[PDB]
């Protein structure tokens, strides 16, 4: 449990696993070429959980690039942080997926895998204890979607006792036109049941509509979008990247969030909510952090929490602040609103605070719950999903790369149950 | 929806 | 990477292939000698304007085209004209004898003379490829050569290069400029043979687009090189994804995803603007918002059909030139308001929109106006099913007395061949039909 291997896949998977990687090597202090270059000495303690180490104490990031056209790798490699990573780790063909869940995982993908799975063993080797991996992708796409699910189901078989973790974008006609994207989505759902560990919720609903409604976008662009992701994905994964008590590695973490194998399907929150060009000169209170990090509004993942119950939350408090008061406003709310938190898991919210605060913020809170109501989401999909199936719409697409209507059925069957299981608990 | 990063 | 392929088959699908491949190199700043000063990469390149050309050591760029007719007169202008130095040779193939107007020979008799060599020669092209996308077939539904020779190339094509995409411009017959009685016969034809060999088929109406050139450009009585000219605008718009690329810019084989629900479905309508002269247009801007609303008004469709009595199963919209998000997204929000626009239960209702920020251009001496930006919008609509009926009613009046069927026979096709051409083509009507009924 040390280590962990990055991969993100496709465009989405690409863009917001850069946006992440910028992010975080702020925090950390490396700069784009990969030296150190930062003032306090915890941005070095658990450098080695997301970075290598190299001749001349170089940081290069521990990721897998992968996409099955290379358009948005070509632009990632002159992105800004682009020559930090490490150049075998590009692996990428030039067919594309056409946004086909089939191409990705049955076809087109099937053909670049193997080549992909061998960049993961390099670093795999590299590692001096594994906890497992994570995952950046779309659902709605073909590449990230398809070819994502099938490099989960085929690292599950090398690594099975290693932790699968993800960060999966789904989709939402708010964001996309392209008619077929509940297709690809529904059958990732399927896949990430079975094979991931924890799955963070990333909702194109949910931030689409935070960027113009709250932070009064009227155009909302894709960097608007994740500049929203790279903040949520710094927060989730602060208890993993410096020194910590609670949720410090993701075994944990899923132990303490998990409470059903199949039920990891995460909520997850942020504030203060911030647009790279809003100024956020004055610093909330603790007590704004909190109720805003469980505010709807800053859900990341378009559900009502209210309408559902807390199985588990975990909270991350970032900055230099008041621990007693964090403890304070944390207890205020689980007991203000108790009736949303289930009563046959105790103390069921847990909390941690790094004195560390994100680049731009002195205050800043992640939120991160498994809430039952998760379900609207998937039962958004399923929608989505139903009124084209059941007139059997776009799917020679699909059976044109060799897949069958049941495989679509067993698809839709097990999405349903998910949503049935969330409410079977949601009840207790 | 015209949404690029 | 991602090479097409274009097929110009025929008179209509040669005149059109002129005015196209004209156009394209105006586009891109291509001499009719082939030389292009803005590519410095010389004897090769990745650029997306190589997906259509080809470059050769002399920094020579070559249409990645065949141009085939069976007889040799409307191609020997080609060979003869402005843009001879364009092409090479071996890309220019004629026979001697036409097919009189007759499918059966265009498929069969003369046409069987000649498919060797145009595969051969079609071959030679696809060598070049480092990862061909598939092909282009410009093509008249009237004609012998255009419907009959289309087919057979078409069914050779999907034997020799398997599920490689192959996608149509139809030129669908109008009277006021038909030359043959039994056009209605020779598209019924062709539509059928190709139908199961055709992944996406862009059908233009004549009669549409010379109403056009009549109304929008005060053309007295259009010629083939008024329509030809108006009708490479169009294509252009639809290509402009594959041959440009920019941060906006969505790929046809997207717009292809959105369009296609089942693979008989795949006759998406055009409705391009604005098509405007430039008397009118002096003075007067047309706006992102101004462009887009003449998507929805039939007066500028490229088929006679009505998409108010039908439902939309799908609507793109390809902007170029001048256009940003912002004013797009505005756009649409007014047309969501001010028309009504029914989809089909099972289909979302979202456009699925790309932008090239290329400008059009316009060729010389042209009718058309030079506008900062334009915008053509590929909807599935059942109204489509409309250029059927009126065709199959056509066809159907003449077969009743068997008229002309004596041609088709004594070049060796049967009744049998005829009935089973009209059958499919009431089964698309009727496909057409069943897409359109709500769900339960
Ligand atoms: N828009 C347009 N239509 C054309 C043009 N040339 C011919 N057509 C149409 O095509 C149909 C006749 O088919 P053609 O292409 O001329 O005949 P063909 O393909 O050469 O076949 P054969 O001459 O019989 O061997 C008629 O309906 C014409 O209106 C053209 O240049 N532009
Ligand atoms: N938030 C976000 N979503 C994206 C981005 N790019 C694509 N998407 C979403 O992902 C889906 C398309 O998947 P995509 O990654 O482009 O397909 P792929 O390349 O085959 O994996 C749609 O729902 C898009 O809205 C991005 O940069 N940010
Ligand atoms: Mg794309
Ligand atoms: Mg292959
Ligand atoms: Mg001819
Ligand atoms: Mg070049």
């Amino acid at each position: 449990m040390r280590e962990i291997v990055h991969i993100q896949a496709g465009q989405c998977g690409n863009q917001i696993g850069a946006k992440f990687w910028e992010v975080i090597s702020d925090e950390h202090g490396i700069d784009p070429t990969g030296s150190y270059h930062g003032d306090s000495d915890l941005q070095l303690e658990r450098i080695n959980v997301y970075y290598n180490e190299a001749t001349g104490n170089k940081y290069v990031p521990r990721a897998i690039l992968v996409d099955l056209e290379p358009g948005t790798m070509d632009s990632v490699r002159s992105g800004p942080f682009g020559q930090i990573f490490r150049p075998d780790n590009f692996v990428f063909g030039q067919s594309g997926a056409g946004n086909n869940w089939a191409k990705g995982h049955y076809t087109e993908g099937a053909e670049l895998v193997d080549s992909v799975l061998d960049v993961v063993r390099k670093e795999s080797e590299s590692c001096d204890c594994l906890q497992g991996f994570q995952l950046t992708h779309s659902l709605g796409g073909g590449t990230g979607s398809g070819m994502g699910t099938l490099l989960i189901s085929k690292i599950r078989e090398e690594y099975p006792d290693r932790i699968m973790n993800t960060f999966s974008v789904m989709p939402s006609p708010k964001v996309s036109d392209t008619v077929v994207e509940p297709y690809n989505a529904t059958l990732s759902v399927h896949q990430l049941v079975e094979n991931t560990d924890e799955t963070y919720c990333i909702d194109n609903e949910a931030l689409y509509d935070i960027c113009f409604r709250t932070l009064k976008l009227t155009t909302p662009t894709y960097g608007d979008l994740n500049h929203l992701v790279s903040a949520t994905m710094s927060g989730v994964t602060t208890c993993l990247r410096f020194p910590g008590q609670l949720n410090a590695d993701l075994r944990k973490l899923a132990v303490n969030m998990v409470p059903f194998p199949r039920l990891h399907f995460f909520m997850p929150g942020f504030a203060p909510l911030t647009s790279r060009g809003s100024q956020q000169y004055r610093a909330l209170t603790v007590p704004e952090l909190t109720q805003q990090m469980f505010d709807s509004k800053n859900m990341m993942a378009a559900c009502d929490p209210r309408h559902g119950r807390y199985l588990t939350v975990a909270a991350i408090f970032r900055g230099r602040m008041s621990m007693k008061e964090v403890d304070e406003q944390m207890l205020n709310v689980q007991n203000k609103n108790s009736s949303y938190f289930v009563e046959w898991i105790p103390n069921n919210v847990k909390t941690a605070v790094c004195d560390i605060p994100p680049r731009g913020l002195k205050m800043s809170a992640t939120f991160i719950g498994n809430s039952t109501a998760i379900q609207e989401l998937f039962k958004r999909i399923s929608e989505q999903f139903t009124a084209m199936f059941r007139r059997k719409a776009f799917l020679h697409w699909y059976t044109g790369e060799g897949m069958d209507e049941m495989e679509f059925t067993e698809a839709e069957s097990n999405m349903n149950d998910l949503v049935s299981e969330y409410q079977q608990y949601q009840d207790a | 929806v015209v949404x690029x990063f | 990477m991602r090479e097409c392929i274009s097929i110009h088959v025929g008179q209509a699908g040669v005149q059109i292939g002129n005015a196209c491949w004209e156009l394209y190199c105006l586009e891109h700043g291509i001499q009719p000698d082939g030389q292009m000063p803005s590519d410095k990469t010389i004897g090769g390149g990745d650029d997306s304007f190589n997906t259509f050309f080809s470059e050769t050591g002399a920094g020579k760029h070559v249409p990645r085209a065949v141009f085939v007719d069976l007889e040799p007169t409307v191609i020997d202008e080609v060979r003869t004209g402005t843009y001879r130095q364009l092409f090479h040779p071996e890309q220019l193939i004629t026979g001697k004898e036409d097919a009189a107007n007759n499918y059966a020979r265009g498929h069969y008799t003369i046409g069987k003379e000649i498919i060797d060599l145009v595969l051969d020669r079609i071959r030679k092209l696809a060598d070049q490829c480092t990862g061909l996308q598939g092909f282009l077939v410009f093509h008249s539904f009237g004609g012998g050569t255009g419907s009959g020779f289309t087919s057979l190339l078409m069914e050779r094509l999907s034997v020799d290069y398997g599920k490689k995409s192959k996608l149509e411009f139809s030129i669908y017959p109008a009277p006021q400029v038909s030359t043959a009685v039994v056009e209605p016969y020779n598209s019924i034809l062709t539509t059928h043979t190709t139908l199961e060999h055709s992944d996406c088929a862009f059908m233009v109406d004549n009669e549409a687009i010379y109403d056009i050139c009549r109304r929008n450009l005060d053309i007295e009585r259009p010629t083939y090189t008024n329509l030809n000219r108006l009708i490479s605008q169009i294509v252009s718009s639809i290509t402009a994804s594959l041959r440009f690329d920019g941060a906006l810019n969505v790929d046809l084989t997207e717009f292809q995803t959105n369009l296609v629900p089942y693979p008989r479905i795949h006759f998406p309508l055009a409705t391009y603007a604005p098509v405007i002269s430039a008397e009118k247009a002096y003075h007067e801007q047309l706006s992102v918002a101004e462009i887009t609303n003449a998507c929805f008004e039939p007066a500028n469709q490229m088929v006679k059909c009505d998409p108010r009595h039908g439902k939309y199963m799908a609507c793109c919209l390809l902007y170029r030139g001048d256009v940003v998000p912002k004013d797009v997204n505005a756009a649409i929000a007014t047309i969501k308001t001010k028309r009504s626009i029914q989809f089909v239960d099972w289909c979302p209702t979202g456009f699925k929109v790309g932008i090239n920020y290329q400008p059009p251009t316009v060729v010389p001496g042209g009718d058309l106006a030079k506008v900062q930006r334009a915008v053509c919008m590929l909807s599935n609509t059942t109204a489509i099913a409309e250029a059927w009926a009126r065709l199959d009613h056509k066809f159907d009046l003449m077969y009743a007395k068997r008229a002309f069927v004596h041609w088709y026979v004594g070049e060796g096709m049967e009744e049998g061949e005829f009935s089973e051409a009209r059958e499919d083509m009431a089964a698309l009507e009727k496909d057409y039909e069943e897409v359109g009924v709500d769900s339960v």
